[PDB]
């Protein structure tokens, strides 16, 4: 059997989280924080290797105490066991500090179940949507980054090598990974399921192993504000775009076809289009 | 446009896969429904009689349950969305 | 393997949860099973909540919901204003014995239901959310054994099963109980804004201070003179504005619900008030409000199930007793359970007490009092159509002071009156209205 | 305005209920109204008559409406 650990992050609700222009901030109070939808992607992928090889799929969070429900709505999928990195020694942490209380939090896992086999991030979180947490984890283990998953293909269990599809910017690749592993799926790789009940009710009355920073044995001051290096010294919302112009109307038939490349080339992006170079360049 | 503005600011989770208002038979609306109270009954301006049939933008139903009731012909198959799906009131 | 329990509570909101607060404190192994994410999640109330219904179910309730966020806001004044043209008559009624021992708070029913659901979890309850019951998997005896649900292994068992799922009894007419739908005159159209106004202008327009409540009820010919009373309620840092009309009104009017929420905001006083604190709606809501009570509820109990809330339609709206009729029917219905667990019998024999209960009680006695009360509204359309804005210009002309000698003040009041209505429909109107109220 | 209110301060004077029990009658009359507390909504609307007939009789609610009725003209 395999040994799984889906790292998950509660994230508000950001289809919710909306820009007030009037108060110029985000209006986010209110809004419930759920599970990052990238990884309840990989929440139904561990789920799905749960089910077919019977490997044993951690979930671990290094979060606020609210974030224990986040923990248990991954019980709802069908796993094992829940962690929680539970500590204001970790808050305001960055992704360095984020993924060194992940190593030592996977690695106190590790001593309960055994080696990791795979550890299955998201490709984003939304809140601050950095995505470096599951290429920093791949580092830390020396394991090998496959990120940007789409497909799984052979999951071989008895070689602990799999063949995933990553998503690049020139076109996917299938890539022989070798466990241990450390994923990173996108929102394309599957569609999470409607929980049974089972596992819905044993995910209510669970409660998620809390870790501090004690627990762990790390360093007191390289996980939360010491720890990490960059610091956010302001948040500040967008503008309002920018207002347009009717460059056609409802007379011209086509006459406004030439008109949108007329005022296409007055504008700096169609540099970027890599198929409208043989209208700008020439 | 008016009210999808404050459509917005509620919170959902839409199960855009299951449409959990369906209408039963489309020629009661067409010729059997003089007034159409559905349409200028409907709190979040879910049902739209245009002339190919009746838009149904279940996406922003509040779940009140108005179209089912002023609907004289019963031809609303009206159901709750599922669990975990449809208006998520915060501060409801 | 068989998901077993005692009870099963369809619905999370007052009537589920009193039901459940009562039988999971008296030992019982009871499931609630509410559709939304959180309990609170599909609920709709104004706000304003009677804290006596409560202090049946828990006698410490105003000390465990005093360090939260479920209550908001304790009403000590309740107003009702008569909406005119350009005027408003305010008759209120602030006590300050309502400041050490409250009578109501004005709540936000997602705060409210999911601290009242961490009361009943810690009760020793299974809440279970983001469930919605779809059908009741029966014995072959034929009677209600249990609930299935929308989830794939979601079949679960009990031997009592109560269908406190509120209006909409979609769930009530699969038990063989409510032997059709609602008509258009049981219930009313209701639509709610939660509007930020930030936590000193509510002090200032309702003139209220720290944690205190006020609360207006809105008539006039907002509601294009359909009875319709509106709301305006202080909550903490918000005001929940709504509007509440019946749908055989709003049918034959055809007039868009939310467009007498936009006549109650750009009245001439709702925006004196509120400024430009009207158009940061933080949530836009809509409900319906059981209206027909006591000529159009179901049976309310049945073979191993039991009805509460808005599902029994146990409202008395023109009060706005809703949740004091939602949270006392939890109380009656999960006592009716006790009963019939020591018994053991669970057919229409024992839990018949708990229409015999509901009865005995202030539920139904509201509704045989109210009960042709809409029907006197509805052939009358008068109540809010001119008088509101008649005794606006009455009392502004008794006000205003232009050198009129105070007989030609007393006699242009008296031809305002009977101008817009004969004195034959005047004092017809006090007593017609009398055999509404009984 | 003089001639109107000719005799209203004797008729204020002859009565000392207006300001006497009138408003703390009303005031408790409206606050059981209001109060929520079990109560089916016949035994308030009769605990409002027993609070309205217990200060003052019905024979002196009837005429002190109207003997005001003089007072305002
Ligand atoms: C406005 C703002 C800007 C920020 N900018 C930066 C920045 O530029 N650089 C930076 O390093 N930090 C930044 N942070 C903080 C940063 O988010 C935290 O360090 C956090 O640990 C990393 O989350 P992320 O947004 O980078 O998510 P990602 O790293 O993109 O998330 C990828 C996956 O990693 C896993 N994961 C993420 N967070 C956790 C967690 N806490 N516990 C367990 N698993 C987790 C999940 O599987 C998730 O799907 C910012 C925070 C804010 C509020
Ligand atoms: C605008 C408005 C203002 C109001 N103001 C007041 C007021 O000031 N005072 C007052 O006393 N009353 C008021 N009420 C009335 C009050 O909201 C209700 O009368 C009462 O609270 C309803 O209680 P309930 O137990 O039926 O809960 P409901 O909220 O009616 O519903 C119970 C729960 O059942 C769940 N449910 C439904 N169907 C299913 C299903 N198939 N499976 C699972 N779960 C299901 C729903 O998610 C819901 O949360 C107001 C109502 C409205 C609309
Ligand atoms: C000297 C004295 C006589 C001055 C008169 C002042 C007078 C206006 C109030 C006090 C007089 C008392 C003795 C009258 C006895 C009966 C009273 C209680 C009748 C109630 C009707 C109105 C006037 C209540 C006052 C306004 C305000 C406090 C209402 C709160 C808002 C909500 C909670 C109530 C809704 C509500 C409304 C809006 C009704 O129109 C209605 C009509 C008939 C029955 C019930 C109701 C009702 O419950
Ligand atoms: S009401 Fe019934 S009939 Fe009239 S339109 Fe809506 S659906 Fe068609
Ligand atoms: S439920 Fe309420 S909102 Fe959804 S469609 Fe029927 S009426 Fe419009």
């Amino acid at each position: 059997h395999a040994n799984v650990v889906v790292c998950i992050k509660q994230v508000p609700d950001t289809t919710n989280v909306r820009i007030d222009r009037k108060t110029n901030n985000l209006v986010r109070e209110g809004v419930p924080s759920i599970i990052n939808p990238d990884d309840e992607r990989a929440l139904e992928l561990a789920s799905q290797l749960k089910e077919k090889f019977g490997a044993t799929v951690y979930v671990i969070t290094m979060g606020p105490p609210q974030a224990k429900e986040a923990l248990k709505d991954a019980i709802a999928f069908g796993l094992d066991e829940a962690v929680h990195l539970s500590d204001r020694t970790f808050a305001g942490a960055d992704t360095l500090a984020t993924t060194y209380t992940l190593y030592w939090g996977i690695k106190k896992i590790e001593e309960r179940i055994g080696k990791i086999d795979l550890i299955l991030t998201g490709k984003q979180a939304v809140d601050g949507d950095t995505g470096q947490v599951g290429p920093g984890l791949a580092t830390r283990f020396g394991y090998a980054l496959g990120a940007y998953v789409v497909r799984i293909e052979e999951i071989d269990p008895e070689k602990k090598e799999m063949v995933i599809v990553r998503r690049l910017d020139q076109g996917f690749e299938k890539i022989r990974l070798k466990l241990p592993a450390v994923l990173t799926i996108t929102d394309e790789l599957n569609k999470p399921r409607y929980a049974d009940l089972p596992n819905l009710i044993r995910a209510i009355r669970y409660e998620p192993i809390v870790w501090t920073h004690k627990d762990l044995g790390l360093d007191p001051k390289k996980c939360g504000f010491f720890g990490s290096p960059t610091r956010v010294v302001s948040t500040n919302i967008p503008p309002a775009r920018k207002g347009g112009d009717i460059i056609s109307k409802n007379e011209d038939p086509e006459v406004a076809a030439e008109k949108l490349i007329e005022a296409l080339k007055k504008f700096e992006a169609v540099r970027l289009v890599e198929a409208l170079k043989p209208v700008l360049e020439g | 446009m008016r009210i999808e503005d404050k459509l917005y600011l509620n919170r959902y989770r839409t199960d855009e896969e299951n449409p959990h208002l369906k209408i039963k038979d489309e020629s009661i609306c067409a010729e059997k429904c003089s007034d159409r109270p559905c349409v200028s009954c409907c709190p979040a301006d879910v049902y739209e009689w245009t002339e190919s049939g009746m838009e149904v933008k279940f996406e922003g139903c509040l779940e009140c349950g108005t179209c089912r009731i002023v609907c004289p012909f019963g031809n609303i198959e009206w159901n709750y969305p599922r669990g975990n799906y449809g208006v998520l009131y915060k501060f409801g | 393997m068989k998901i077993e329990f005692d009870v099963v509570v369809v619905g999370a909101g007052p009537s589920g949860l009193s039901c459940a607060y009562v039988l999971a404190k008296n030992g019982l192994k009871v499931a609630v099973v509410e559709k939304g994410e959180y309990p609170g999640s599909k609920n709709v109330m104004g706000g304003v909540l009677y804290v006596h219904p409560l202090k049946e179910i828990m006698p410490d309730f105003l000390e465990k919901a005093a360090n939260s966020k479920a209550l908001e806001r304790n009403v000590i004044e309740q107003n009702l204003w008569l909406l005119g043209n350009e005027g408003v008559i305010k008759i209120g009624h602030r006590n300050v014995e309502w400041k050490e021992n409250p009578n109501a708070f004005t709540v936000l029913r997602a705060n409210f239901d999911r601290w009242f659901a961490q009361e009943v979890e810690k009760a020793g309850a299974l809440i279970i959310p983001k469930t919605k019951v779809e059908d009741f998997l029966r014995n072959e005896k034929g009677e209600i054994a249990g609930v299935v649900t929308s989830r794939p292994k979601g079949e679960i068992h009990s031997k009592a099963v109560v269908i406190a799922e509120g209006v909409n009894p979609i769930l009530t007419m699969k038990a063989g109980l409510r032997k059709e739908d609602l008509k258009p005159h049981m219930v009313a159209v209701a639509v709610k804004e939660v509007i930020s106004v930030p936590e000193d202008v509510v002090n200032r327009v309702f003139g209220v201070e720290g944690n205190d409540g006020a609360t207006i009820e809105l008539l006039g010919s907002w509601s294009e003179g359909m009875f319709g009373m509106g709301f305006l309620y202080a909550n903490r840092s918000s005001v929940s504005l709504g509007c509440g009309v019946l749908l055989e009104d709003l049918r034959k009017k055809k007039i868009k619900p939310y467009q007498l929420l936009e006549n109650l905001k750009n009245h001439p006083v709702i925006s004196d008030m509120l400024g430009e604190y009207r158009n940061n709606t933080m949530e836009y809501l809509a409900h319906l409000i059981p209206e027909g009570g006591y000529y159009a509820m179901p049976k309310v109990y049945g073979d191993r199930v039991l009805v509460c809330g808005d599902a029994a339609m146990l409202v008395n709206s023109i009060h706005r007793e809703g949740s004091n009729h939602a949270i006392t029917s939890g109380r009656l219905a999960a006592e009716t359970l006790l009963e019939a667990f020591e018994k053991g019998d669970f057919s229409e024999k024992i839990l018949k007490n708990y229409y015999l209960r509901l009865k005995e009680s202030f539920i139904l006695k509201d509704l045989e009092k109210y009960k042709d009360l809409m029907p006197t509204m509805e052939k009358n359309h008068q109540f809010v159509e001119i008088y509101p804005d008649l005794a606006n210009d009455a009392l502004k002309r008794f006000l205003q002071v232009d050198g009129t000698p105070k007989w030609d003040v007393q006699k242009q009041i008296a031809d305002m009156v009977l101008s817009r209505r004969s004195l034959i429909g005047i004092s017809l109107d006090l007593l017609r209205f009398w055999r509404a109220v009984r």
